[PDB]
């Protein structure tokens, strides 16, 4: 348990780095967000089923649904961006600095 | 945005914080945070212009990272103890992460370089909410967990916000960005006092709100979002000045007004608790906020700038937007210092 | 088949690492699908059959599908492939070497904490109701319909609002 | 072990077939699609919420499960009908 | 032992898929008033092997190129594992959910093929077919979520002991009229085979694999119907009899598919998505609520061993 | 910190039943009443005291009773009981549906030769008190004293003194 | 908490499973039920700083029940020493540990 | 009259919605009507997925029985008489 | 007919669960004696295994409770072979 748990936390940290550093795209960031969410759901269900607790299981479902909707609105925004500029790049957002 | 959608989104926005607070479960708190985030994004992006979309992307990304971090904190606490709530027996790294996230979610520094851009891309009637009904739940979370915090980094963060917000406000002309920097500084004051007495953060927040909301009403009036576009107030509507000047001096925190009282009793607490050095820094660097409020007072009232002819065609008209609560809050801000004890 | 969970864990690590070393999205989505697969298998090995299958049915079938959908219909892998994948592959190799040696270092200082290697197989299940029916995560997830109704109504409202939000956005 | 055996067997059989195949011889956007994918999500999430009935039903608070089911279904249908009326299911551009 | 059983489960089903291609050709010919293949061998029992040899003889990103068909075929074959006939190879509670997952996945292959082929022409149809498949799998899942409340367990064995007395069609036929249709979409069969109707990239080998998996899924969905809504006779002394009746009904459904393919025209994409979103989803929700209430305003609330 | 007590292998060595699950599941019903006092008393001991190392003398009695029960069932009516479990174990889940007309025969034999009567439906899922001779303990958790609450402050709630005591804001 | 609307209405929506030993559905008690039931009873009636120092004898045991760091280490040292002995050539594991026995 | 005309129209124009709404109404309404509803909760309470831990007799409680097969306890005969 | 059949199925379920009820006590006692013997053997071996070290104890309850403690499969089968440890962990989870 402890080994796999530390490794899952490492994976969360790696998705954190992926989101906090870019490579000229946005879908990569959102996918790293999804990776975070997956690691979290897994760690929570693991904790629950290891403690044999049951009433605490609805939480993974809840946060998974919320991550689904969150990524959905993020994709909608990405799409509006691509359809108003011409692509989903990141260096096009040089505005608002004035 | 048709009425059903408008109503549902306003409901979810009025809900997110209510749940985040009335709930004793960190998962429900995080949920309310996500509610605010989601239900707000549209109101930012309604005009569907490129600037609005860009601001929406920035806002969403930062707040997403923040929410996921807070979730990591909660889950680690679960593995550690079993309860879904924070206790006095949690490895301080978890609290530090929670604090970084709450900060990035508020606008504190150095997690603050996304607030001015967004608040410039936004209109007024949504920047107002962004500044005055999204910084509440993230603060209730702290109100719940103030004892066991890390005063060191809390204070470093607060004072960093003070400095950076003031230094940016010295320059920014765009009134939206100015208001944003002022928000940064006042939230710095709050976080500075927080782990000693929370009611004082509550007070600083309510006061900053009562000063901000009416300013944004006076702006919504004309959509004048610039110094050279607000200086013309003495020819468009010469009435709002006798109150705007007062409210800006207040936001600065001049004694006879009310905006002073918060800083005053806050310094009192920090002196009781022997933090006089950082108290001195805060008190000697609020003066730049006072400065770039005075510099707008100048532009608007104390001196009259060149107007534009078509303002005559305007004056021939009339205007009945400015509701009663504007004046009510302006007064109950400026002229209520005698009632500080009844406020504590 | 004792190293099972450690292996699945390392593979999830590597999937998230291949997503953090942002590659071309077409060769990052495969890493994500692998990540989800392996994480579900870990959950299953622990005993959350319902949770694992829920993942297979929703995460992959529901979210990765639409991710690829949107990506294709709204993205172009411009020629940014100046051997970028072939570079980050060796970079990933170096990182995985770093991690292997990092764990082989840790195991010395920490023995019964971070990881117990000599007895790795142990310490997955701690207790269990041998003679007990009704002990699967199905019951915990069904809770929402008798107790904890707040979860269900909140998710319902999240969707009830996400519909309006998405549509009002796209226009 | 059993599912591992079966899956490895199936994969290896398919790869034998493909290796035989290889040896024997010697764009703008359409908002409608994204909206449809979004509907699919917001329904899969309902499915995740709704599957556990075969165990939520054997409890004692029938007056609660019956209700919550009706609630989910009806509010989802309301959102669907609103999407329809606001023309998310017409396909004419 | 186990390898023997997996062989018994994999070889005969490929044989049956080949001879099912044959049966399709023959029945379509006999409905169009012609014979069909009667030459290559006695009554046409060698045309399939002929096609196999020919395809593997035909000349032609390797990653996608291979993983897509391989993935699809492996999923289609694994789908068979958990079925009861009458005692299954792998008894899994949540077996039908495993089925649904492994049936939905192949969309990844459909989509990778497009994202590889730069042809806007190809992405067009890829998106269209992916969307229709998704939308119909939704209801394919809700139907089970609304029926299985009759047996409070996602297993596939309990279906049999349930149907011991009666079938599952006399009730729930408002669903069977659907589960016998969505199966014509996930399979991209008629009258929803537009994905092969409007053409303007599958080589010989990968085409063979795609078609293998297609007809495998045909057989398998028909078997699922024969198990769910057409409960066989489980007299424990006669597993042979169970398997036999199952065979019969599976063949019947697999010939009904062909009646259809011959008789009807194809659906225009927009008309099809209209069909779903405005005829099946409201009915589906309401019928699910109906079958949720039934075990409450009736004692018929089932058990969970 | 602190030693643990334990019994010894050389003791608590009783000759177990070693009979199969099918036979147990078949004969249970009668054994539900026959040999019920002992089993109920044992479950009560185990639920009151969480010390299996203290609830042992009530296990050898249980096994002895079960054996003196299977002994009567061996003496009388053995073949009906053998064909019975050979009919049960054939199935997978060992259900009582596929053996009905091989059950009432055995039942009538057991009756016509003994004063047993197969319990009715819902006769064992009922709490039945059990008269014993040993006492009930307290502090079974071996807990510790509860540290004293905070001494409460009280007295009539009269007003402030000299005002808010704030800076010259008397009233 | 912050806004005690729940306590005012005398109701509960989330706070009935805020921790481990709440009422689980089919009476299936969790792992460290007893240790939780004692930690809470010592941390009731008093607030915070009292408990953070006068409940350690009841909370360390709980954290161990929950994680068992010390038991992990105990078993680890045991097995390490046993391996070293079987290397040097002094041990000889008996059957009950070495692969068979006369079980129940 | 307007209602009758509207339904006489819908029953040819768009019946699907009529069927759906009628089913919805039937589902929401019948549970409040039928007499065989409470029996479900009674059953699922009777079903013993756990063990019925017994109690002592240091008092004069006459309700609980000293034996399972005795009649002094809560009965459910209506189950088989159903 | 579905109703009249589901009710009979519930009755059969009650029968099976009553059987399990009647048999639980016996099984509980067997399991208890078995785990106690297991721990006694772990102890009789631990003695000789770790007698040659300094300031080491024998069956030292890591708690300060005196309360009985459900032992972990780790403790019990920690000295037996991977065979048994896995036949314990992944027994129900690897399809019989
Ligand atoms: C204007 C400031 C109002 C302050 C009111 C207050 O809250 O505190 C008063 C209270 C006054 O103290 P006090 O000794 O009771 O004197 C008031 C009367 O003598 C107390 O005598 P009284 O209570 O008999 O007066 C009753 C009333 C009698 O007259 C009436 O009620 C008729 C009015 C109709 O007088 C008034 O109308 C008023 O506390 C303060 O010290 C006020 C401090 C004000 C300092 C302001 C500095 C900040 C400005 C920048
Ligand atoms: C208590 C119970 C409550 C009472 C319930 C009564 C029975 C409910 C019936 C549920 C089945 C409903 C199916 C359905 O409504 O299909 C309608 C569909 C037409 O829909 P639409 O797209 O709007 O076009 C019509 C324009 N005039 O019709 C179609 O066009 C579908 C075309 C299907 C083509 C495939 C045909 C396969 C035939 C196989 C028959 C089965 C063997
Ligand atoms: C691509 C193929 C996709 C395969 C999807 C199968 C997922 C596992 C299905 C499942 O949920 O059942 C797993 C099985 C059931 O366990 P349980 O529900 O707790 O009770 C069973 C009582 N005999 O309990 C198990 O965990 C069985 C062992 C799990 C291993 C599954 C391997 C999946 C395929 C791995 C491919 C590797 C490449």
């Amino acid at each position: 348990m402890p080994s796999t748990f530390f490794n899952l936390t490492m994976a969360f940290s790696l998705s954190l780095l992926g989101t906090l550093m870019f490579r000229s795209h946005l879908m990569s960031t959102l996918l790293c967000l999804e990776g975070m969410v997956l690691s979290l759901f897994i760690m929570t269900s693991v904790t629950s089923l290891n403690s044999n607790s049951m009433s605490s299981m609805p939480i993974p479902i809840t946060i998974l649904v919320f991550a689904a909707c969150e990524a959905a609105v993020g994709l909608a925004l990405l799409v509006k961006v691509s359809n108003t500029y011409g692509t989903d790049y990141v260096q096009n957002l040089n505005l608002l600095q004035c | 945005m048709n009425p059903i959608t408008l109503a549902i989104i306003y409901f979810t926005i009025f809900l997110g914080p209510v749940i985040t607070m009335s709930s004793t479960n960190l998962m429900l708190m995080w949920v309310g945070l996500e509610f605010s985030l989601l239900a707000i994004i549209p109101m930012l992006i309604n005009k569907k212009n490129p600037r609005s979309t860009e601001a929406a992307t920035k806002y969403f990304v930062t707040q997403a990272t923040a929410s996921m971090i807070i979730l990591l904190a909660i889950v680690l606490n679960y593995k550690q103890l079993g309860t879904w709530m924070f206790q006095q027996q949690t490895n301080g790294l978890i609290l530090n992460m929670t604090l970084m996230a709450l900060s990035m979610k508020l606008g504190l520094a150095p997690f603050h370089f996304w607030l001015p851009e967004v608040t410039q891309g936004i209109p007024l009637h949504m920047g107002l909410i962004l500044l005055t009904w999204q910084k509440i739940a993230p603060l209730s979370i702290l109100i719940q967990i103030y004892p066991l915090l890390n005063s060191t980094i809390i204070l470093m963060l607060a004072i960093t916000s003070i400095f950076m917000g003031a230094w940016g406000g010295l320059n920014q002309t765009q009134m939206r960005k100015i208001m944003a920097y002022s928000s940064i500084a006042h939230m710095g004051w709050m976080l500075a006092i927080l782990p000693y007495n929370p009611s004082l953060t509550l007070l600083n927040l309510m006061i900053y709100i009562i000063l901000t909301a009416p300013m944004f009403m006076a702006l919504m009036l004309n959509n004048s979002m610039t110094i050279n576009s607000i200086s013309l107030l003495w020819n468009k509507t010469p009435a709002m000045l006798t109150m705007i000047s007062l409210m800006l001096l207040s936001l600065g925190g001049l004694p006879p007004l009310t905006g002073f009282l918060p800083k005053w009793i806050i310094i009192t607490e920090l002196m009781k608790n022997n933090c006089l050095i950082m108290a001195t820094l805060m008190a000697m660097m609020a003066l730049l906020n006072l400065f770039f409020y005075t510099r707008l007072i100048y532009s608007t009232s104390l001196t009259m700038f060149p107007t534009n002819n078509n303002s005559k065609m305007m004056t021939h008209q009339t205007k009945t937007k400015p509701n009663l609560m504007f004046s009510t809050l302006a007064i109950m801000s400026t002229m209520t210092l005698p009632l500080a004890p009844q406020l504590i | 088949m004792n190293n099972y969970i450690f292996v699945l864990s390392s593979l999830f690590l590597v999937g998230c690492l291949g997503l953090a070393l942002k590659p071309s999205l077409i060769y990052g989505g495969l890493g994500l699908i692998v990540s989800g697969f392996v994480g579900c298998l870990m959950v299953l090995g622990f005993g959350g059959s319902f949770l694992g299958l829920m993942v297979f049915l929703i995460y992959l079938g529901g979210m990765l599908v639409v991710f690829g959908y949107t990506t294709a219909m709204a993205t172009e892998e411009y020629p940014e492939t100046w051997g970028s994948n072939w570079l980050i592959l060796g970079f990933l190799v170096l990182g995985v070497i770093m991690e292997v040696f990092l764990i082989c270092v840790l195991n010395y200082y920490d023995e019964v904490g971070v990881i117990n290697l000599d007895g790795l197989g142990d310490w997955l299940m701690y207790e269990v109701d041998d003679v007990g029916v009704m002990l699967e995560g199905g019951i915990g997830v069904a809770a929402m319909y008798s107790c904890a109704t707040w979860m269900m109504v909140v998710a319902g409202w999240s969707l009830f609002a996400g519909i309006f939000i998405i549509i009002e956005i796209t226009r | 072990m059993n599912l591992y055996t079966v899956i490895f067997i199936n994969i290896l059989l398919s790869l034998t077939l493909i290796l035989v195949a290889f040896w024997l011889p010697q764009l703008p956007f359409s908002m409608k699609f994204f909206l449809v994918a979004i509907t699919f999500l917001l329904f899969d999430l309902e499915i995740a919420l709704l599957l556990p009935l075969p165990w939520a039903i054997q409890t004692i608070k029938t007056s609660t499960m019956m209700i919550m089911a009706f609630i989910l279904v009806t509010i989802l249908s309301l959102g669907l009908a609103y999407e329809w009326t606001q023309k998310g299911l017409e396909w004419t551009e | 032992m186990f390898f023997i059983n997996i062989l018994t489960l994999l070889v005969p089903i490929l044989i049956a898929m080949a001879f099912l291609t044959l049966v399709e050709r023959k029945i379509l010919g006999y409905m169009q008033l012609r014979k069909g293949p009667n030459i290559v061998g006695p009554y046409g029992i060698l045309q399939p092997f002929a096609d196999a040899m020919k395809l593997f003889m035909k000349e032609p990103s390797m990653s996608l190129f291979i993983i897509a068909p391989t993935l699809s075929l492996t999923l289609a074959l694994s789908l068979w594992v958990p079925l009861p006939m009458p005692h299954p190879l792998i008894n899994l509670n949540l077996g039908i959910l495993f089925i649904l997952a492994t049936s939905s996945l192949s969309v990844y292959s459909i989509l990778w093929s497009g994202w590889a082929s730069n042809s806007k022409y190809s992405l067009f149809g890829a998106l269209r077919a992916v969307a229709q498949t998704i939308s119909y799998e939704v209801t394919m899942a809700i139907i089970l979520l609304s029926v299985l409340l009759m047996n409070g367990s996602y297993s596939l064995q309990t279906l049999i002991t349930t149907q011991e007395h009666m079938w599952l069609l006399l009730p729930a036929w408002p669903m069977a009229m659907m589960w016998f249709i969505s199966t014509l979409a996930e399979t991209n069969r008629a009258p929803f085979d537009l994905t092969e109707g409007e053409s303007e990239e599958y080589a010989a080998g990968p085409f063979a694999l795609f078609f293998m998996a297609e007809y495998t899924n045909i057989i398998l969905m028909n078997a699922l119907t024969t198990i769910i809504f057409l409960g066989p006779l489980y007299y424990i002394n006669l597993p042979e009899l169970y398997s036999t009746n199952f065979m019969m009904e599976a063949l019947l459904l697999s010939s009904t598919f062909l009646w259809i393919r011959a008789s009807y025209p194809r659906f225009r994409y927009d008309q099809l998505m209209h069909l779903l979103w405005k005829n099946f989803l409201p009915l589906t929700l309401a019928l699910c609520m109906w079958h949720i209430s039934l075990p409450i305003f009736t004692a018929g609330v089932p058990p969970y061993m | 910190p602190g030693i643990v007590e334990l019994p010894t292998l050389e003791e608590l060595k009783v000759e177990e039943v070693k009979v199969s699950s099918a036979v147990l599941k078949a004969a249970a019903h009668h054994y539900g009443a026959q040999c019920d006092k002992t089993n109920k008393e044992f479950m009560l001991c185990r639920w009151e005291e969480k010390d299996p190392r203290r609830c042992l003398k009530e296990g050898k009695l249980v096994n002895g009773c079960a054996l003196n029960f299977f002994r009567q069932i061996k003496s009388h009516c053995a073949e009906p009981f053998t064909e019975y479990w050979t009919c049960l174990d054939y199935s997978n889940m060992q259900l009582f549906r596929h053996c009905r007309q091989q059950q009432a025969k055995f039942d009538q034999c057991v009756l016509d030769k003994l004063g047993w009567v197969r319990p009715d439906l819902g006769q064992l899922s009922k709490v039945t008190k059990v008269k014993t001779d040993r006492p009930l303990p307290e502090n079974p958790y071996h807990s510790r004293a509860r540290p004293e609450p905070n001494p409460v402050i009280e007295g009539d709630l009269k007003p402030a003194k000299h005002g808010t005591r704030f800076f010259f804001w008397t009233v | 908490p912050f806004l005690d609307i729940q306590k005012k209405l005398g109701i509960s929506l989330d706070r009935h499973f805020m921790f481990l030993s709440a009422e689980q559905p089919y009476k299936n008690a969790a792992r460290c039920h007893a240790f939780e039931k004692e930690w809470i009873e010592c941390a009731h009636g008093i607030g915070g700083t009292r408990a953070k120092k006068e409940c350690k004898i009841e909370f360390d045991d709980f954290e161990e029940c929950l994680l068992r760091y010390k038991t992990m280490r105990r078993m680890h040292d045991i097995k390490k020493q046993r391996e070293k002995l079987m290397k040097e050539g002094k041990y000889t594991p008996p059957p009950h540990h070495s692969g068979r026995e006369e079980p129940r | 009259g307007r209602i009758s005309a509207f339904l006489k129209n819908a029953w040819a124009k768009e019946p699907v919605l009529v069927v759906s709404f009628s089913v919805w109404g039937l589902a929401i309404i019948m549970p409040m009507i039928s007499p065989y509803t409470k029996y479900a909760s009674m059953i699922n309470k009777a079903t013993p997925y756990n063990y019925p831990v017994p109690v002592r007799d240091d008092g004069n409680m006459p309700d609980v029985p000293s034996h399972p097969q005795d009649p002094l306890g809560p009965s459910l005969d209506w189950l088989k008489n159903l | 007919r579905m109703m009249r059949w589901n009710q009979e199925r519930r009755r059969l379920l009650i029968e099976d669960l009553e059987a399990r009820i009647a048999l639980m006590p016996l099984f509980q006692a067997e399991k208890d004696r078995r785990t106690l013997q297991i721990l006694r053997e772990n102890l009789e071996e631990e003695a000789i295994i770790m007698k040659d070290v300094p300031n080491w104890k024998v069956g030292e309850s890591v708690f300060h409770t005196t309360r009985w403690v459900p032992p972990l499969i780790g403790e019990m089968y920690g000295l037996r072979t991977k065979e048994e440890m896995s036949n314990a962990n992944f027994g129900f989870t690897w399809y019989t």
